[PDB]
């Protein structure tokens, strides 16, 4: 596979192992930006629905 | 499965002799040695004459 990392820290056995994986996920990172407003003088459109 | 074969993508090598005859030798450069980086898996044993 091509996202398996190995470290070695001692004496090592021997072998071929095969490993089954299972997942139980999490969350993730949401952020939320400020207000933005308009200057004393500018003019916008859109299109909205009533 | 279940077999000598398990594993995929490796090579298998085997000698078609019995005993202490069939034990072979490799030699040449470190690198290339290392990277083909051989191991055991099956021993031999002497016959009954």
């Amino acid at each position: 596979s091509s996202d398996l990392d190995v470290v070695i820290k001692s004496a090592v056995a021997e072998g071929n192992y095969n490993l089954n994986v299972t997942v139980d996920p999490g969350k993730n990172f949401v952020y939320k930006s400020d207000v933005m407003t308009l200057n004393e003088d500018a003019i916008g459109a859109e299109i909205v629905t009533a | 499965d279940s077999s000598n074969e398990a594993l995929a993508g490796t090579f298998v090598i085997q000698t078609a002799r019995l005993g202490d005859d069939s034990k072979l030798s490799f030699i040449g450069d470190q690198n290339l040695i290392n990277a083909l980086s051989l191991a055991t898996i099956q021993e031999g044993e002497n016959s009954e004459t």
